[PDB]
């Protein structure tokens, strides 16, 4: 006897490890770790030059914590980890997959405490989660330092004696590595999901994918019982429209409607920033040196790389090539060719050589488009430089741009225009501050803006929804309300707060299966018996009629002697009390009292007429 | 009940399905061997446009050719939504099939092509077992099968009602196939294609095995290699395994093909390429379908008789032009060699001259001399002996149908339907054309428990006791659906009714009231052991349900006993009320 | 109270009852028993109870307990209870047979997750004993085939059925129920998954299948002439790990085998690519096999000399993997020895390079095939002596001691 309760171990917005429980189906969601957390640490490069090395000296004889402007870690960036400890992983059947981004630490929870049951996923959500993990490990393995950072973890007592953005947050169990077992041993266990199927899990409760338009397979699984609408949105857009954009046909009498993904920078405009950021490309290839744009692997570079296609029409002349350094490069372009399907109904995926989202992408790779999938001995043709570098990276400690950052240093004449918002401004450029860049920050990011989900919780009237992180409060260095609007009351989650909003009584499930039985009559509530021997089999009681109820109801004294009479008996005195009334029949001397709501029978010695007048009051009410 | 009113027996299965007053026509298909007699579907037993689901089964016209053509006298705005891959193989194959033998003065086919390209364009796509919303209380989900590279089984389902239609299942796949999947969802009518009943089929190492040996025979002697198949059909392994046989041996023959517009079917196969295995999914970065060499030749004009050559007819058995006209040069001479990937019905002119027609014409009164060495394999890729027996073991099915079969093969089919009998044992009936073969189906309702429901499980289980194990919750049927136990009398408005059962009986005996207290006491702990009586005070005895007290005495001889017992245990008082009668003890 | 807290509850007894003491005397006895009295209603402590009398042994005598369980109302406890029941096996416990019979209501689960641990039990209970029963002897094996032959409906339950099939396979091993499996018409046995079980999905069952495969040629001496030709035409399967797969368990039945005209399908996997890691066990695959004919022999040379004139940073694994072939079997190659190098019978000229790496390692074949034949020399050439006496004399591990009339000693 239980109730549904989300056990969140984490405070990140962006993200979200929510684990939504049940009566029997303990369903949990998708889990991730933070990708954003390893950046204090030295960021992992290879040749390591003289100018990352010699700095400033630790403070108090660490000689592990070095300091050059800021408080760094010359040491693995040891990826976080969420708690995950008050719930035992032995118990649980399946995980939730999000839109190619909820897999960095599904590997630490498959082969490491529990989690031996399946996994539910689609395609390419999988592939390119994949392929992120693949490029991630070959930038972890280049040069593996040792771990030099198990000191300062312990003894909390002077964790906060650095300076602030350091003890911030704390340390229960990171792990640092993957060492390329658990990470390729665990994926052999997806199975082929597609868009509303009928999987089925535990034989009782239902999912029933939504795949909202965010990007190519954002889909918004929706866990449900038979009398049940738990509602998980993990990424949506109303703009883009280009990979099968979100639907509202299914989630009208939503339950909790746990909303995750949200944009977190309200100010921008996405066509303004595209525009912005299409004139400081312009302003500086007319003149200056390389550009260098540090983006993620495939996925949301998509509609840049369509937008600087199309500019090709404009001020901006031709001998600027774009070249692509992701280990995982080639691997992402074909799948992004060969994934078509999961686009727009009729305005995308056309099947005519006019997908509008990979194709354009090859149809001017004959013009001037060189790959060139690695770093190691390839540019031996032509270098000069006079083009535009795209380098994956999961941050900016991992990816091959802090080689190139320390290779072309000097300002004016570079850029580092980044595309993704998940970072901050101080820290993200700690170790590269004695610079004069620009430092253009153009949030690239359409995650369900605040003037959406506005008008989807207008047009969607839900009640009980949930909020993900204690944001209610407007943020800081900002002066407006920025908050969600609810009737009944805003809710609250925390680190390990496992609050309780929920309460599935077993509704109706009923397992009617061949229920054949008679039918009596009444005002509105035409009442009937059951049957016993129900021999459950498979979360379902199908009761079919095969091999004791009470009584209710007043009895009419006048009926009672009409029938008596016109039954074959005689000599029946009636008379009446201030609220009853008294009958006596003269054979076997039977006297019955009858009162609201209350008769009693008196006789004497005798079975047949005892069960005579017992069968002959029982036919005058309904069975309950 | 369905009904499933068959179309078909031997070839065009067009069979539709009219079940819970909704009538869904699957794969509406029409001849292609006849004259103004069956070039369409027969809608002979139809005169309307009210139909709920139009599903089509695969890419060539052996099952899907009349819904393409027929839409303009039946065009509907509503199921004929059909799935994502059928969108860029059939405007190209209702293309070259019209410009084949609609443009050779036909009898009535498709003339004008606006009403081809709204009834094109018109259609919705469908998702990998995306359940497409249907008009009330229907579900049509898509899983994946390796048949065509894009064929796959559609299950209705209406109201506790799930019909599966599958168009040529088939296992054992090859680089240029996949895996049939059926999710296990144990339905009840199979509408099953059965091609290959008594044939059992044998493995494909040895297929390509005798295929290269005879292939290798046929260049040993100059001879002429023809082989006819569809447009992009089965003919995709045949050139990919010619293509490897060539690298490996490493020769210069010529290895042509028909062009069948080939300038957009690599882009076709590339682009989407998700209706296939892993095998080509792994390594897409090699290009091992498309971007092959020493197969860029076209063998439309530049096939001349001279030497060993490798020809490729876009035909399945000599329609029109393509393996009758381009290929009657190479028929009479001693050395050609002409193999047919497919086994279609004993109708059309290449599959009869082949099968016994020695000596026949091709169009009217036409060369019937005709000596070579032309041998059909078994790559037709179609319903083999293990795969009909395997499904219909896993599937545990309620009634199969034999659709699409042959004339006299048919007549073996329903022998292995025999086979069927000591395994999967039912109602198999295989329907001829347009005989309709209903099915009793069950009613499965729906109901409502309540959470008192969740009691009985408590009871059913750590017990021993059967035959009860949810004797309670009456039914209380409504307007809506709702049962319950005791929330009955709170929403009908009414309390329980006190009924107490009564009696007054008679025991002959003269001695105390507390002698025959103790007496009744001591014979109550005698017959009976699992209730519970205690004693109270004053000197009577209560059952847990029952109570005895002693009443006014009197003559002093006779005792009368007050017995009361409540309906809920009225019965249990019955047995009471019965043990008083038989007597009383000879001992005290 | 709580569903949970009896679960954590079961669980810390499990932590302080079966990880330290793990004896006798109300140790391991006393908390199984307050377990098994500890039952729920609806999924409260089941999968935590069965697991809790998992790893609480009581004596080396506590089954009807889960014997009446494996019918219980929701599909996942019958996986608690299988593993419960799996490690009570793997610490002996006498199983009984009758098992068996309820492991035929755990082939048809109409589930995922039970089949490919039911395949493991039928295994297990097959491989205790064949006796107490026709026989237990190629019985079990028979439904083990059945329920891996439906491979394409699970990925996960064919993989086990077969690693469970490879050790299965150790039983009396009955050829009427074991030559018809490797055809699709079945000659008891009704069903295939040997011919079907390859070609089907991924080659994480392909790999136990293969492993299957080698692990019964291995114990039985026979089954392999009719096994080598399908091991053989698996080869165009352009994976890179089947490939390695398949020289492995060619390497491991290198023994009884011929080859006769199935070389060039295994041979050619390294033209197709480099395969650094895969040449060195290919090239021990071709030495430590047997060839028919001299044709075969022929093939093999001009192919070693083609990856030796196109990749001469390996040659002394070829220069092992020739005197391996020459040892093996040095009669197959006397018709051949005037045709490897160019001789004359009346002309004695076109001398070849001496420090040439293509005629060295056709020397040093003749001069290991030359241990046991009756006249070698008889054929040589004149500089073929002076040869044999410097290699000789320079190197001792790749050509042996002769006896030619030349030479001393
Ligand atoms: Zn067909
Ligand atoms: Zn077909």
């Amino acid at each position: 006897c239980l109730s549904g309760h989300p056990t969140l171990p984490c405070n990140v917005l962006k993200f979200k490890s929510t684990t939504i429980m049940l009566d029997c189906g303990l369903d949990m969601t998708s889990t991730l770790n933070f990708l954003p957390l390893p950046l204090v640490q030295s960021p992992r490069l290879s040749n390591l030059p003289g100018w990352s090395l010699k700095d400033g000296n630790a403070f108090l004889d660490k000689e592990l914590k070095e300091c050059s402007g800021h408080v760094f870690v010359d040491s693995v960036p040891e990826f976080c980890l969420p708690e995950t400890e008050l719930i035992d992983l032995s118990t649980v059947d399946v995980i939730l997959i999000s839109n190619y981004h909820c897999m960095m630490a599904l590997p630490y929870i498959t082969e490491h405490t529990g989690f031996t049951g399946t996994v539910y996923a689609t395609e390419p959500t999988v592939q390119i989660g994949r392929l992120l993990m693949e490029e991630l490990v070959n930038f972890i393995e280049r040069v593996p330092k040792a771990q030099s950072a198990s000191l300062w973890k312990n003894k909390d007592i002077q964790r906060l004696l650095p300076s602030p953005l350091k003890d911030a947050v704390e340390v229960s169990t990171w792990r640092r590595c993957y060492t390329m077992q658990e990470v390729n041993s665990a994926l052999s266990k997806i199975q082929l999901v597609g868009y509303s199927q009928k999987i089925e899990l535990f034989g009782a409760v239902q999912v029933t994918p939504l795949s909202s338009g965010y990007a190519l397979g954002s889909s918004n699984w929706i866990i449900q019982s038979h009398y049940e609408k738990v509602s998980y949105v993990s990424g949506s857009s109303l703009l883009t429209t280009h990979p099968q954009p979100m639907d509202q046909a299914s989630l009208k009498n939503s339950d909790v409607l746990v909303l995750t993904g949200l944009t977190q920078i309200p100010t921008a405009n996405p066509d303004g920033m595209v525009g912005e950021f299409c004139s400081n490309l312009a302003l500086t290839v007319r003149n200056g040196g390389n550009v260098l744009v540090p983006c993620y692997p495939s996925g949301v570079i998509y509609d840049l790389l369509e937008c600087l296609y199309q500019y090709i029409d404009s001020a901006g002349l031709s001998s600027v090539p774009l070249y692509f350094i992701s280990p995982v490069a080639n691997s992402s372009l074909e799948f992004s060719q060969i994934f078509a399907e999961w686009l727009c109904h009729n305005k995308q995926s056309k099947v005519y050589l006019p997908e509008p989202p990979f194709p354009h992408a090859e149809l001017i790779q004959t013009n001037k488009l060189k790959h060139y999938p690695s770093i190691h001995g390839d540019f031996s043709n032509d270098f000069r430089q006079p083009c535009v570098v795209f380098t994956g990276h999961p941050s900016l400690r991992f990816g091959d741009v802090v080689h190139f950052m320390e290779l072309w240093g000097k300002s004016s004449l570079n850029t580092v225009i980044f595309t993704e918002p998940d970072f901050s401004y101080l820290e993200a450029l700690a170790p590269y501050q004695p610079l004069a860049m620009k430092c253009i920050y153009c949030p690239i990011d359409t995650r369900l803006n605040f003037i959406q989900v506005s008008k989807l919780l207008k047009e969607v009237q839900p009640l009980h929804v949930v909020c993900p992180e204690q944001y209610t409060q407007p943020p800081p260095a900002q002066s407006h309300r920025m908050d969600l609007m609810i009737d009944c009351q805003p809710p609250a989650m925390s680190y390990r707060r496992a609050e309780v909003l929920a309460l599935p009584f077993k509704r109706r499930y009923e397992k009617i299966e061949i229920m054949p039985e008679l039918a009596d009559s009444l005002v509105p509530m035409e009442i009937k018996p059951g049957i016993s021997l129900a021999t459950v089999s498979a979360v379902l009681h199908t009761k079919d009629n095969k091999h004791k109820p009470l009584l209710s109801g007043s009895i009419p004294v006048e009926q009672f002697v009409q029938t008596l009479e016109k039954h074959g008996f005689s000599d029946i005195k009636v008379e009446d009390t201030a609220k009853g009334h008294i009958v006596l029949l003269q054979e076997a001397e039977t006297l019955i009292q009858i009162e609201e709501d209350s008769t009693h029978i008196i006789c004497d010695n005798d079975e047949m007429l005892r069960v005579r007048l017992r069968d002959l009051v029982l036919k005058f009410l309904q069975k309950f | 009940a369905g009904q499933d009113v068959g179309r078909s027996c031997i070839l065009v299965s067009i069979a539709g399905k009219n079940v819970m007053l909704d009538c869904g026509m699957h794969m509406g298909f029409n001849d292609d061997r006849r004259f103004p007699d069956f070039s369409y579907i027969t809608q002979n037993g139809r005169l309307t446009d009210f139909l709920d689901c139009v599903i089509i089964s695969h890419f060539h016209l052996d099952h899907c050719g009349a819904l393409p053509y027929f839409s303009e006298m039946v065009g509907y705005d509503g199921p004929i939504y059909m799935t994502h891959p059928t969108q860029a193989i059939c405007p190209i194959l209702l293309e070259d099939y019209r410009k084949i033998a609609v443009d050779k003065k036909g009898e009535a086919n498709f003339f004008t092509s606006q009403m081809i390209k709204d009834c094109m364009k018109k259609v919705v796509a469908v998702h990998l077992h995306q359940t497409v919303q249907v008009d009330d209380e229907l579900e049509i989900k898509a899983y994946y099968a390796g048949h065509v590279l894009g064929a796959a089984m559609f299950q209705i389902k209406v109201g506790s009602e799930s019909v599966v239609y599958t168009g040529d299942y088939n296992m054992t796949p090859d680089r240029h196939l996949g895996a049939a999947w059926i999710d296990k969802c144990r339905p009840n009518l199979l509408i099953t294609e059965s091609t290959y009943a008594t044939t059992i089929r044998d493995s494909k190492r040895c297929r390509e095995r005798d295929f290269l040996k005879k292939v290798h025979e046929t260049v040993e002697r100059g001879g002429k290699v023809l082989i006819p198949v569809f447009a992009l059909g089965r003919a995709q392994e045949l050139c990919i395994l010619l293509e490897t046989f060539w690298e490996r041996m490493n020769l210069k023959v010529p290895i042509y093909f028909s062009t069948g517009l080939t300038e957009k079917a690599n882009h076709y196969y590339k682009l989407f390429i998700p209706w296939t295995n892993q095998k080509i999914r792994k390594t897409f970065v090699q290009r091992n379908m498309f971007e092959f060499k020493h197969i860029k030749a076209f063998d439309r004009a530049f096939a001349d008789n001279p030497g060993p050559m490798v020809v490729f007819a876009t035909p399945g058995m000599l329609h029109a032009g393509q393996s009758l006209q381009i290929f009657r040069k190479w028929a009479g001479n001693e050395k050609n060699m002409v193999i047919m990937p497919g086994y279609c019905v004993q109708g059309t002119v290449g599959h009869k001259i082949l099968s016994g027609q020695r000596k026949l014409e091709m169009e009217g009164r036409q060369v019937l001399e005709v000596k070579m060495q032309v041998e059909y394999m078994s790559f037709s890729a179609h319903a083999d002996a293990k795969g009909i027996m395997q499904l219909v073991g896993q599937a545990e099915p309620e009634s199969v149908l034999l659709v699409h079969g042959e004339a006299k093969k048919m007549e073996f089919l329903k022998q292995k339907i025999e086979q069927e009998l000591r395994v999967n044992c039912y109602m198999p009936a295989n329907g001829e054309t347009v005989t309709l073969p209903t099915s009793p189906s069950i009613p499965v309702g729906i109901s409502l428990g309540l959470l008192k429901r969740e009691m009985a499980q408590g009871l059913l289980p750590e017990a021993k006791k059967p035959r009860l194990l949810h004797g309670t919750l009456i039914m209380k049927d409504s307007n809506f659906r709702l049962v319950s136990s005791e929330q009955a009398l709170k929403e009908l408005g009414l309390a329980e009714h006190q009924l107490r059962f009564t009696c007054r009986v008679h025991l002959h005996d003269t001695r105390k009231e507390q002698e025959t207290a103790l007496r009744v006491y001591s014979h109550l702990k005698s017959v009976l052991k699992d209730h519970c009586v205690q004693h109270l005070p004053d000197g009577s005895v209560t059952v847990e349900s029952v109570l005895l007290q002693a009443a006014a005495p009197s003559d002093p001889g006779t005792k009368v006993l007050l017995v009361s017992w409540t309906y809920q245990d009225e019965e249990l008082g019955s047995f009471l009320t019965s043990l008083l009668k038989k007597g009383l003890p000879q001992a005290p | 109270k709580s569903h949970q807290v009896l679960a954590q509850l079961l669980d810390t007894l499990l932590a302080i009852g079966t990880k330290l003491p793990e004896n006798q005397a109300i140790q391991m006895r006393l908390v199984d028993v307050a377990c098994k009295h500890l039952t729920d209603t609806s999924h409260g402590v089941r999968n935590k109870c069965l697991q809790l009398l998992g790893n609480l042994g009581s004596l080396e005598k506590v089954q009807k307990i889960i014997g009446d369980y494996f019918s219980d109302q929701d599909p996942r406890v019958r996986t608690a209870a299988i593993k419960a029941m799996l490690q009570l096996h793997e610490r002996g416990l006498k199983l009984h047979q009758t098992i068996y019979n309820q492991a035929c209501k755990l082939l048809s689960d109409d589930y995922e997750q039970v089949r490919s641990a039911a395949v493991q039990l039928i295994w297990v209970v097959s491989q205790l004993y064949p006796e107490s029963i026709m026989v237990s002897d190629g019985s079990w094996v028979v439904r083990v085939q059945a329920a891996k032959l439906l491979g394409s409906m699970e990925q996960v339950s064919s993989h086990f059925l077969e690693q469970t099939l490879d050790k299965k396979l150790m039983s009396d091993l009955r050829r009427k129920r074991t030559a018809h499996e490797r055809a699709k018409e079945l000659y008891s046995g009704a069903c295939g998954a040997f011919v079907h079980g390859l070609e089907d999905e991924m080659y994480e069952v392909r790999i136990a299948a293969v492993e299957a495969l080698c692990m019964l040629a291995q114990s039985s001496p026979s089954f392999a002439e009719k096994c080598l030709d399908f091991l053989v035409d698996m080869f165009n399967d352009e994976i890179e790990e089947v490939r390695l797969q398949s020289i492995h368990t060619m390497r491991k039945i290198s023994n009884n085998i011929t080859l006769r005209e199935d070389q060039l399908d295994t041979v050619l996997a390294v033209l197709e690519d480099s395969s650094r890691d895969i040449r060195e066990a290919l090239h021990e695959l071709l030495c430590c096999t047997n060839v028919s004919t001299k044709e075969g022999i022929h093939l093999a040379l001009v192919e070693l000399l083609k990856n030796l004139t196109k990749y001469p940073t390996d040659r002394d694994s070829i220069w092992k993997c020739l005197k391996f072939l020459g040892s093996r079997h040095p009669t197959l190659v006397l018709p051949l020895v005037p045709e490897l190098l160019s001789t004359h019978p009346f002309f004695d000229t076109a001398e070849p390079d001496m420090d040439d790496p293509a005629y060295i390692a056709v020397l040093v074949l003749i001069f290991n095939a030359a241990k046991t034949c009756p006249t070698m020399p008889a054929l040589f050439s004149d500089h073929t002596f002076r040869h044999y006496a410097y290699l000789r004399d320079s190197l001792s591990h790749l050509v042996p001691a002769l006896r030619l009339p030349g030479r001393k000693l």
